[PDB]
């Protein structure tokens, strides 16, 4: 019987699954982010070490 | 949630002993002393042995 030069095109649906990645600690930031080029003159050696 | 990444667990040390002797008799250290009393034909050869 009948048989044709046939074709196949295409219409759609697709998925996804919400994020981040980890660690979490305390208040260093400001806790000594108050300085930055005057105060703290002498001896925080091992501090920045 | 669990709670942060960032500790560095702590540990341990020994001490004590490990012993070993070598016992030299009394009879043994005077014919191990000189006073230059020796040099005198009954100390040098059996000295070697």
């Amino acid at each position: 019987p009948v048989d044709q030069p046939v074709h196949n095109y295409m219409v759609k649906r697709i998925h996804k699954r919400s994020l981040s990645a980890a660690f979490a600690i305390a208040s260093e930031a400001l806790s000594l982010l108050s300085n930055t080029y005057v105060d703290g003159t002498e001896i925080d050696s091992s501090l920045r070490i | 949630v669990d709670q942060p990444v960032h500790n560095y667990m702590v540990k341990r040390i020994h001490k004590r002993s490990l012993s070993a002797a070598f016992a030299i008799a009394s009879e043994a250290l005077s014919l191990l002393s000189n006073t230059y009393v020796d040099g005198t034909e009954i100390d040098s050869s059996l000295r070697i042995r």
